Order: C-alpha cells, then sequence, then structure tokens
RNA sequence: UCUCGCCCGAAGCGUUUACUUUGAAAAAAUUAGAGUGUUCAAAGCAGGCCCGAGCCGCCUGGAUACCGCAGCUAGGAAUAAUGGAAUAGGACCGCGGUUCUAUUUUGUUGGUUUUCGGAACUGAGGCCAUGAUUAAGAGGGACGGCCGGGGGCAUUCGUAUUG
RNA sequence: UACCUGGUUGAUCCUGCCAGUAGCAUAUGCUUGUCUCAAAGAUUAAGCCAUGCAUGUCUAAGUACGCACGGCCGGUACAGUGAAACUGCGAAUGGCUCAUUAAAUCAGUUAUGGUUCCUUUGGUCGACUUGGAUAACUGUGGUAAUUCUAGAGCUAAUACAUGCCGACGGGCGCUGACCCCCUUCGCGGGGGGGAUGCGUGCAUUUAUCAGAUCAAAACCAACCCGGGCUUUGGUGACUCUAGAUAACCUCGGGCCGAUCGCACGCCCCCCGUGGCGGCGACGACCCAUUCGAACGUCUGCCCUAUCAACUUUCGAUGGUAGUCGCCGUGCCUACCAUGGUGACCACGGGUGACGGGGAAUCAGGGUUCGAUUCCGGAGAGGGAGCCUGAGAAACGGCUACCACAUC
RNA sequence: CGGAUCCGUAACUUCGGGAUAAGGAUUGGCUCUAAGGGCUGGCAGCCGACUUAGAACUGGUGCGGACCAGGGGAAUCCGA
RNA sequence: CCUGGGCAGGGCGAAGCCAGAGGAAACUCUGGUGGAGGUCCGUAGCGGUCCUGACGUGCAAAUCGGUCGUCCGACCUGGG
C-alpha cells in the first residue's frame, strides 16, 4: 500500500493539493528488505510488464573487482563498516547500493603469487607454506618474463595494501544493487578513496 | 576538494604510475564533455575542482527540448538559483497585454563564477532534477550592469 | 484508461479514409503492424469500400480467408490487416496489382501496375544501428530489419527492396537536386525535387522542394520519402506527376470536362 | 574568413526581446463554402455517361477557408525599452617571452629536441578625425533684488468688558 | 434586417429605471390531418433496487477410451461428427454518469538520450521421446440452500516438471614440458615454433583498457624487401551502439521445440530398421516498428481581500549518499544549509465547476451555456487493501469496516 | 489530576493576562550513535565536565513505580 | 523612634541591548540577551479557613493532627 506518488504533495508554494486518485497501480511501492550478511537468500519479485527482480534478503558471498590490475574474483563478505548514509545500518550490517565491504583477501593472494611471483602478505616469516612456491622452477624465458612482470612494472602496493594485506581484510566499495539485482559486486578501495575512507573510520573510532 | 561522504564521477584514478617515484599533478583525468548546440564549454570546467552530478557539463544530465532566458534573482539556496521570466500576455476583449511572470528554480553550476544578482542567463531543459528543478543553467550572458566599478573597502 | 483502446469511432476515423457518417457508429480498427493508425489504410477499407468488391465487411473478411488478397508476397488472413504508403497489393488471379500511393487532394490513391515493376518495392530506412556480434542491423519505416546491408546508407535514405528474396538492392540517399514525394502534414502526396536543406539543432530540419512549372513547398524530414534521381521517377505514379495546380485550375478542367 | 569542394554551397551567427509577412503545426465532427435535382428543402456524400439484356464497362467528387493566445522556421528594421568605451580594464593589424598537447613526415618500435594547430599569461610603441548628441515653452540644484496676514518662539501696544 | 415604443409634469427638455419586442431551452395549457429527420430520469436524489438480459470462445493443425452419433470393417492404437472438461486468449475494450477536482484535469507545442509495453510486422533462434500430478467420467455423500464441495478409482497434454544426442572442435587468452637459429669456453644475451590443464556463445551484474582529420624533421639498439606499408557506425551532444580484458550469472533457477496438421514421392541399398522434408498455427532469451500508458517542459481557467501573509517537528525548498519504483524525481530515509511563494493577488474559501472541440445570441466588439452522441480525466453506495494478469488498486474480480438489504 | 519533556490552548479583556486554561502522547532497564571544550606547533598531538537528542533490544503494559504533588469547566452577587 | 538579625528551590519574562528580514519613509516582523514585580507554586518564618476532627475535671484557664492564606515584602523578629 506504499504509494511514492508527488500527488499527495505540497505546490510550488506549500498550498495543500486535493486528493482524487486511489494510489494507482503504476506508483507501486514495496517495503525494504535490509539485506543481512548471513547466508544466501533470494525471493522473487513480479514486475509490471512481468519482469523479474530479485530480492536478496541475506547474502554470503559477493563478487569484487580489483581496480588496478584487473582482477575480479569471488570473496566471502566479512563486515560492514562506515555506510556513511545511515549510522544505524552500520550497526544493522545492512548491504546497499554504496557500501562498505570487508573483502576476505584470500583470493587475490593466488592471482598475486601466479602472475607477480615472490609474492607477500606471508607474515613475514618465510618459513612456512610450501605452497609449490618454486617447485615448476621456471624452466623458460617465461621466468624472465615473469622478472619483467615484478620489477619492470614493479608491483608497487603500497603500504595501505600492504598492512591490508597482512591484515587479511580489505576494504571494497559495493557498485550494485542488492535489493534490485540480487547481488553483492563492487570494487576495491584503491588509493585516495581507500585513504579517505580510512581517514572517515579512524575519526569515527577517535571520537 | 570535498564536504561530502564520496565524490568520484566516472574516471578511473589509479593509472598505477609508481616505477620510478614522482608525485606529478591530479587535476589531468577530468571528465570533459561538450553539450553540443554550438555552445561552448567553459575553461572552468577545463581547469576547475569541483565534482557534480547535476552539472550539464560534467554530471549525465541530457540537455534536450527548450532554451529560455531568464533574469537571476536569488543565490540563497544550494547549488541552484532561482530566475524570473517577464512576459506579456495579449487579451482579445481589452486588445492589450498584461504583465506575467513565473520564478522558476534553475540549477546553477558551480563553474559560473560572478553570478551576480540582475544578470540574463540561458537555461535549457533536462530531465528532473529534484520536485522544482527542471532546468539547468546553460549560459551566462549578461555583465548586468558595470563591471568596471568599485567602491572603497 | 486501463490498458489500450480496442475499439475506434467512425468519427475519430481520420479524413482520408473517405469514411460515413450515417453508415456505421464504429470504424475498422486497423491492427498492430509495420504502420501508424493515422498513416494507413485497413484492407477491408481497400475492398469493401474503395475498389466496391463487397457491399458488406463479412465478404471481405471471408474472402481474406480464403486466401486470394495478399500484401507483399504473402496472404494476409485478418481482415483489418494495415497496410501504408509504397506497398504491393496483388491477387493472384487476373491484372490487379495495387500501388499505395498518395493522391494530391491526400487519399489513397489506387495505381494499377505491370507485374515487372510489383515484383520491386521502394522503402525508406528509418535507421541504422550495429548488433550480435558486431554486425550492422538498417530499420525500415516498413518494419523491415535488416542485417548485413551495405556502408555507404545514410539514416533517411530510399532503398528498393525485393519482395521474393527480401534483398536490398538501388539505394538513393537525400541529396540536393533528388526526386522525392511528401507524405505526410498538409503537402502529402505532393511529389517535386528535393532543393533546400536546413539543418537545425532541435532535431526537427526543415527542407524547401521545388517541382514542375514553379511551384515551391516547405516540409520536415519525418515527412519525406525519396522517389526518384533527379526527375527520373523509379515507380510510374498515376493522375499526371501528382501535383496540386489550384481550386480554380480544378474548376477549369471541370468546366472543360 | 577562403577554414571544408575571380564566384557559389557549407560553417563562424545575432545581445535578447516586443511588432509584423510567409511557411510548417494539430482531429475529426461542427461553422463559411465547391460540386452533386435527397421529388424541393432540412439532409447525405454521392453519382453521371453508351449498350433494344450483347461495354465480361468507362469518368469524377468526397476539396478548400478559419483554427485566437502559446511554441518553431524564414524575411522586414519604422515605432516601443535594453548595453557598447569615459578612472579606458576600448576595437583592428603584426611583432617579445613564459607555458601545453595531439598526430604527419625522419621505414616501424621505445627515449630527447623543435617548426607546426591553438588554448593560458605577460611586456613596449604606432594606427582610431581615438571614444561623452547640444541642452525640452521637461525636471532637480545654485545665485541675488525682492515678495507675502505663510509657520514657530519671545516681546510691546491698544481701547472696550467685568470687578 | 448596425432599428425602438408607453410610463414622473398644468405643459417642455434631461438623467434614470420599470414595462413592452425578438430568438434561445426547460416545463405546462389548448388543439392536431400528411410526411422526412429527430432530443429524451442532466438539473431534486452519484438515492434505493425486485425481476429478465448485458462475455464468451475450436481450427485439417494443443488434450477425445463421454455413457451421445456412426465409417463398413477388417484388425497392426488413433477414419470422422463429437456433448463435458484440462489448456490458451478475452472479461483492463465497449456501455453509463459527472459526485469529488480551480495550473488539478484538460487544450495547443515539445521528449523519454529518464522507462515499460500483450499482440502484429522483420532479424534472431549453431533422445527412436523421460517422470510424477489431475479434470471430464464411474460409484458414495453432506446440510435449508449458493456458480458449495472433501473423500475412493481412473487416465490425458503446448497444464506441471527433468533432460542428452548433433559438432568439427575452428579460433583466442593464461600457464606450458620440449624444440629451432646466432654469439659467448661456458654462465648468459636476443628472436622464432610447441601436446597436455584452465576458461569459451547471447542476455543479466560488475570493474578496467582503446577508440577519427593535421603536415616537415634531427639522433641512439634491433630487422621486411629491393630509399621505401594498413583503420566499427550515429546524434547537436553521451556514461549511445559495437569491441577486448577477469569473475558472477543467484533453486521463488533467462534462451538454446522431449510441440501439432497436410498431401506424400525419391535415393545409396544390408532389410529400411536411414536420409533426401516443402508449407502452415504456438511464444521462444533479446533487438527495433506498431496499439497505448507514464511522469516531464512553455502557455492558457470563474468568483471572492468580510481570504494579506502562506509553507516547514509529521519535508517546506535545496545539496550529498542510500531505499522503493520500470526509470529521473524529497517518492522515502540519514546528515547538512534555511530556504520556497506572494500586492503582476500566492495562500484560504465558494462554484447550482468535469476540461475541451463546440452551442445560443445577427454591425463590429462582446455576453451566456457546454452533464450530454468526438477526444481526454474520475467513479461504480463511502473509502482502504490485494491475487491473477503485459496492461486493474478492476468492481457484471476478491478481502475487511460503515449505511442499507435477501433466504 | 498531580513531577518533567513534546504537541495544543477558548469566552472575555485595562491587551499586561486568562494559563500549569481545557485536552492528548512519552517516562523503566541495558547497549550504542551524534553534538556541545581546554592545553601544547611552525593544519597535528594530550586531558577531563554533565547535559541534550535519536536508534535498537528487553521486561507479565511496567516505568514521577516509595517519596515529592494544581481536580477542572460554565456562570451570578460582593469586594478592584 | 533608634539599633541589630533573617527569609531553600522553581514558573511567568517589563524596560534596555544585539543580530537578521521587509519598507521610499514612518517604522514593522522574527530569533536571542536581560532580570522587572506591593508577580505565581512552594519551605523555614508569620497567621489561623475547614474537618464545626482530637481533646473539652485535656498537654494546655485556647493546645494538638491533617487540610490551610502569604512568603521581597503594606514582610517577620530580639534589645533600648
Ligand atoms: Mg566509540
Ligand atoms: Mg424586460
Ligand atoms: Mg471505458
Ligand atoms: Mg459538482
Ligand atoms: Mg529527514
Ligand atoms: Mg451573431
Ligand atoms: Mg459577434
Ligand atoms: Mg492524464
Ligand atoms: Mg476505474
Ligand atoms: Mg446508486
Ligand atoms: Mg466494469
Ligand atoms: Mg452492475
Ligand atoms: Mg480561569
Ligand atoms: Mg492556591
Ligand atoms: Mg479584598
Ligand atoms: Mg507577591
Ligand atoms: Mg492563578
Ligand atoms: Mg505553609
Ligand atoms: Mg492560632
Ligand atoms: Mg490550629
Ligand atoms: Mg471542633
Ligand atoms: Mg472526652
Ligand atoms: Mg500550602
Ligand atoms: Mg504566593
Amino acid at each position: 500500500g506504499i504509494s511514492r506518488d508527488n500527488w499527495h504533495k505540497r505546490r510550488k508554494t506549500g498550498g495543500k493539493r486535493k486528493p482524487y486518485h486511489k494510489k494507482r497501480k503504476y506508483e507501486l511501492g514495496r517495503p525494504a528488505a535490509n539485506t543481512k550478511i548471513g547466508p544466501r537468500r533470494i525471493h522473487t519479485v513480479r514486475v509490471r510488464g512481468g519482469n523479474k527482480k530479485y530480492r536478496a534478503l541475506r547474502l554470503d558471498v559477493g563478487n569484487f573487482s580489483w581496480g588496478s590490475e584487473c582482477c575480479t574474483r569471488k570473496t566471502r563478505i566479512i563486515d560492514v563498516v562506515y555506510n556513511a548514509s545511515n549510522n544505524e545500518l552500520v550497526r544493522t550490517k545492512t548491504l546497499v547500493k554504496n557500501c562498505i565491504v570487508l573483502i576476505d583477501s584470500t583470493p587475490y593472494r593466488q592471482w598475486y603469487e601466479s602472475h607477480y611471483a615472490l609474492p607477500l602478505g606471508r607474515k613475514k616469516g618465510a618459513k612456512l607454506t610450501p605452497e609449490e612456491e618454486e617447485i615448476l622452477n621456471k624452466k623458460r624465458s617465461k621466468k624472465i618474463q615473469k622478472k619483467y612482470d615484478e620489477r619492470k612494472k614493479n608491483a608497487k602496493i603500497s603500504s595501505l595494501l600492504e598492512e591490508q594485506f597482512q591484515q587479511g581484510k580489505l576494504l571494497a566499495c559495493i557498485a550494485s544493487r542488492p535489493g534490485q539485482c540480487g547481488r553483492a559486486d563492487g570494487y576495491v578501495l584503491e588509493g585516495k578513496e581507500l585513504e579517505f575512507y580510512l581517514r572517515k573510520i579512524k575519526a569515527r573510532k577517535g571520537k | 576538494t570535498e564536504r561530502a561522504y564520496q565524490k568520484q564521477p566516472t574516471i578511473f584514478q589509479n593509472k598505477k604510475r609508481v616505477l620510478l617515484g614522482e608525485t606529478g599533478k591530479e587535476k589531468l583525468p577530468r571528465y570533459y564533455k561538450n553539450i553540443g548546440l554550438g555552445f561552448k564549454t567553459p575553461k572552468e570546467a577545463i581547469e576547475g575542482t569541483y565534482i557534480d552530478k547535476k552539472c550539464p557539463f560534467t554530471g549525465n544530465v541530457s540537455i534536450r527540448g527548450r532554451i529560455l532566458s531568464g533574469v537571476v534573482t536569488k543565490m540563497k539556496m544550494q547549488r541552484t538559483i532561482v530566475i524570473r521570466r517577464d512576459y506579456l500576455h495579449y487579451i482579445r476583449k481589452y486588445n492589450r497585454f498584461e504583465k506575467r511572470h513565473k520564478n522558476m528554480s534553475v540549477h546553477l553550476s558551480p563553474c559560473f563564477r560572478d553570478v551576480q544578482i540582475g544578470d540574463i542567463v540561458t537555461v535549457g531543459e533536462c530531465r528532473p532534477l529534484s520536485k522544482t528543478v527542471r532546468f539547468n543553467v546553460l549560459k551566462v550572458t549578461k555583465a548586468a550592469g558595470t563591471k568596471k566599478q568599485f567602491q572603497k573597502f | 484508461a486501463r490498458g489500450p483502446k480496442k475499439h475506434l469511432k467512425r468519427v475519430a476515423a481520420p479524413k482520408h479514409w473517405m469514411l460515413d457518417k450515417l453508415t456505421g457508429v464504429f470504424a475498422p480498427r486497423p491492427s498492430t503492424g509495420p504502420h501508424k493508425l493515422r498513416e494507413c489504410l485497413p484492407l477491408i477499407v481497400f475492398l469493401r469500400n474503395r475498389l466496391k468488391y463487397a457491399l458488406t465487411g463479412d465478404e471481405v473478411k471471408k474472402i481474406c480467408m480464403q486466401r486470394f488478397i495478399k500484401i507483399d508476397g504473402k496472404v494476409r488472413v485478418d481482415v483489418t490487416y494495415p497496410a501504408g504508403f509504397m506497398d504491393v497489393i496483388s491477387i493472384e488471379k487476373t491484372g490487379e496489382h495495387f500501388r499505395l500511393v498518395y493522391d494530391t487532394k491526400g487519399r489513397f490513391a489506387v495505381h494499377r501496375i505491370t507485374v515487372e515493376e510489383a515484383k520491386y518495392k521502394l522503402c525508406k530506412v528509418r535507421k541504422i544501428t550495429v548488433g550480435v556480434k558486431g554486425i550492422p542491423h538498417l530499420v525500415t519505416h516498413d518494419a523491415r530489419t535488416i542485417r548485413y546491408p551495405d556502408p555507404v546508407i545514410k539514416v533517411n535514405d530510399t532503398v528498393q527492396i525485393d519482395l521474393g528474396t527480401g534483398k536490398i538492392i538501388n539505394f538513393i540517399k537525400f541529396d540536393t537536386g533528388n526526386l522525392c514525394m511528401v507524405i505526410g502534414g498538409a503537402n502529402l502526396g505532393r511529389v517535386g525535387v528535393i532543393t533546400n536543406r536546413e539543418r537545425h539543432p532541435g532535431s526537427f530540419d526543415v527542407v524547401h522542394v521545388k517541382d514542375a512549372n514553379g511551384n515551391s513547398f516547405a516540409t520536415r524530414l519525418s515527412n519525406i520519402f525519396v522517389i526518384g534521381n533527379g526527375n527520373k521517377p523509379w515507380i510510374s505514379l498515376p493522375r499526371g506527376k501528382g501535383i496540386r495546380l489550384t481550386v480554380a485550375e480544378e474548376r477549369d478542367k471541370r468546366l472543360a470536362t
């Protein structure tokens, strides 16, 4: 019975408009489904024109894009911090279109090893994890190609992403609508946006 | 600068320029849209700083439909001003005119500086930006009298 | 109201169908097709009212489902199928091959055409696009969406189309000096040489055209059908060259009788 | 301007109106009006020619006009208001330097430097007949010889009345 | 027909109104022979309704073992007509009324590049037939009954569902053992081939990269030949269409025919136990046209000031993010700013106000109606909510309250 | 009824009042969130005050939990 | 008359002052600051309306319990 109509409003001045419709069908309103961080649970919604809308009541996994290196991987959602539109939704842990998600940084480690070998984020131990780090021995000139990938491209993921990879968490901005398409899709906060949101989260934890 | 929670229109910032170590500039990757219609994009949208969703030269606001002209009356509303369109109305019985005006609101893009009260501005039809703002400021025309004058303090 | 309209009144029917007031209340509603309602002509109007083949509409409904009347090569089972400007009507038994061009008054003038020209058909390009796997498509005002058309076709062109295979041939562009025929507005059915186009940023450009014996008229790009190449019409057009002379000249023609 | 193929098209293009002449502009019915002997007429859009049935028939109409006001286009420049420059922060021509990019030719690729297209800033002089319509039997202000029971404050005089 | 006349006074002239005059459209009186058209429960009561009708629908072509009819008729299911039902579409059009409604609806003009769209028209569509369920039907019933229905048995399909074969694997990308040539004593330096493993198509959801007007050079290290070469389209604009890159593609699961009829012939031959299959109804993911919707832009509405300030905690105006919606929208939420309108009449009331095209009235100018047959809006006693469905806040659909009202 | 917070307040009038007019809602417990400052430097770091507002959760509708504590309105006569 | 002493907390918010808006001017409107009063609720203090309560050979030859009126003043009170 929710009407998003614009005929129950005041005018440009503030004079009251007289009601004469009966909240017609082409101006529907459906209640909000605040998407949690539990398991996967998506209902369907019939749309005018027979289309199908995917209502995500709670989500676990998502699809997230690294910004610079162009690597998009599947990622389990950890936590919701600093929605910056409504601080109640931070406590509620609600997924919305422009929200921030703690990416579990595990599926980027294997790609960073496979493409930018001699990796980092390995707790500064250098003795554990028999990953098959140095087993294939990199026989042909593709070892030199990986040397071009590691030294000429120089692999700089400077100290913000260094500390986040050592902590295992990563900061992400959602770019999809979880209430419309039912997907937790987003990108990784990189550089200036990353230090901006990090300053905001640090100030929020401070004061 | 920015006094909000995020301002970044379309252009991806990170080219990963870190190869030997240099600061460099950051005003180069700016989305530069030309509206067409024989109307020049001002240089404030070239070497500016503002980030606006509703700007005709920066945002995704497509200018279509009608092209009108008003006079700037008030500034006191944030990033949008109120114009006045004076016009005459022919009446069949008495066989002469009368003055009528309709004060409309219009989105003033922050590239247009020197927007002092009393100058004829050109406006263009767009999508509904808000409840009362449908037009968009297109070109500031009039110099509003004389600009040479200066006073004490 | 709720949903689409489904009936149609004779009074709200368009003028160019030559309908009546005393005969009936409802008008034949044209079904959805490749032509809009203000620029179409139903088959029941073409047979019952225009050629005078059947007095009632039920006889037309019987014969169009007894599979005689076909449009553009294939048989239309509907009694109220929409036709339009520059179409080929052919019925299968005698020499009855009707082109639907516009009369100078603004009516659907009948035109019996030889089969060697009735096999072919001109059609105006409505727009052009690209699609699946990067292939080009062309959209016709006759709702023909043809893939892999040509690279040398502007939006406002006229391309000859085949009726048997649906293949395009013989494209002609919108150039100063081509022969065109105005199809919409107050100057419909006006055949004249393209004289001048004037572009406007308000998405409606104007075109001044001239014809024979020194006359000129202005129209809009949404109402122009290019028909020839420099006073060389590809289609034979009936009742002279399609010219509105003068009401006084029509009275003089009637006095000449 | 010859910027795109000695003249022509396109584009630079109006500072924006008010007023007028075109043209497009919409839906009909209705109104005026063409034709048509519905037995006239109100009507309707019909009908008319040759054939003793023997032409497996022909021809034509179902137009036009108005559709205020509002919006679009192309001309007109009289009347009605608007700014051009006046602390010059004027308009034109061509020279000084700073500063910036794209893509053509050096046979290509990666690195440096220019001419070049122009945007941004700045310095000096010359060119303008160098720029302000004269001053309403319009108006405001100033002057100086008066003017008047004009107004306010204070003063003086005069009978008479009453005691 | 650009039209006046009687009336104040003992009499004249004037301002002045009253009364006559002529249509219009409602009612009524009197009277009535012919004929052609012809409005007609609008004004008060959008008050209440008994009764009877107003929405159903079959092709050679979805499903036929109905007990109903009967082809000659033998058997190797089904020749055909076929009531009833499952399925699909329609019942969101038409018809009726004007009670709300005063920039609200409408009307002229513009655009959706900010959206959806049944059907039609074109493009697209690269396991010799699988599994349960059920109606009609047969018997058994319930109460005073409804267009009421449980339970026993049965079988169907384009109702529901599951689901492979074809098709060579082309080509691309990442890894990739190994291999070819030159130099170096070797290490090493440079160029060129290459099986396995992983993904591949369209649409959805992301993120990234490249994307059109411009002509002369000066050097450094490699090499193709005898100084010398290479490229999607459009608008006025785009974050348009179309490319490439890495992943998702959501069980309430996007597509990639387990459909149906027709008349029938041919071929290699190892039977045909296989192909040669032509036309036609179903929507099938998507893209455009078409029917229409939707919110927008400019302009236009009667009377009233005994309606001069109105709007804002409960959004009034704007900005930034989000929610919802088909999309842009203070439509909704959180934060921030104090805005927005008005003496050119807003705001607040009244309308015996649905808006127009139009109708009446004969100089011109105007004045008054328009519920009414054409378009658009609103409602089905009041208002609220909603399934199905592309389209409804539907009412000859449903649910609950109020007033009536039936057995 | 009684305190406090947020709405809303009439007849009349000396325009000051009437007025805490009248009539409603909330009030507990526990977690949070936001806002309101000082001192050090050529925009950064340390230290503490008790207030207000909003949100969620929960208890047998209980919440001024004891105590503290205005029943109200319409009138007449008289005296300001 | 002289000389000393004393009166918890809240509510109403006058003059004056500041800022903003309107207007040609007169001036008006809004939000604060301010703390005026023989001003309101109310304690101590001072008096004593009602229960015509308790006593009524009582605590008392006039007192006690609730309920009270006023409490910055025309206020209460000691000593000379
Ligand atoms: Mg904290
Ligand atoms: Mg009279
Ligand atoms: Mg209807
Ligand atoms: Mg009414
Ligand atoms: Mg809010
Ligand atoms: Mg008249
Ligand atoms: Mg008249
Ligand atoms: Mg509407
Ligand atoms: Mg309705
Ligand atoms: Mg009724
Ligand atoms: Mg109905
Ligand atoms: Mg009914
Ligand atoms: Mg009182
Ligand atoms: Mg008291
Ligand atoms: Mg007293
Ligand atoms: Mg007192
Ligand atoms: Mg009192
Ligand atoms: Mg007391
Ligand atoms: Mg006493
Ligand atoms: Mg006592
Ligand atoms: Mg007693
Ligand atoms: Mg006793
Ligand atoms: Mg007391
Ligand atoms: Mg007191």
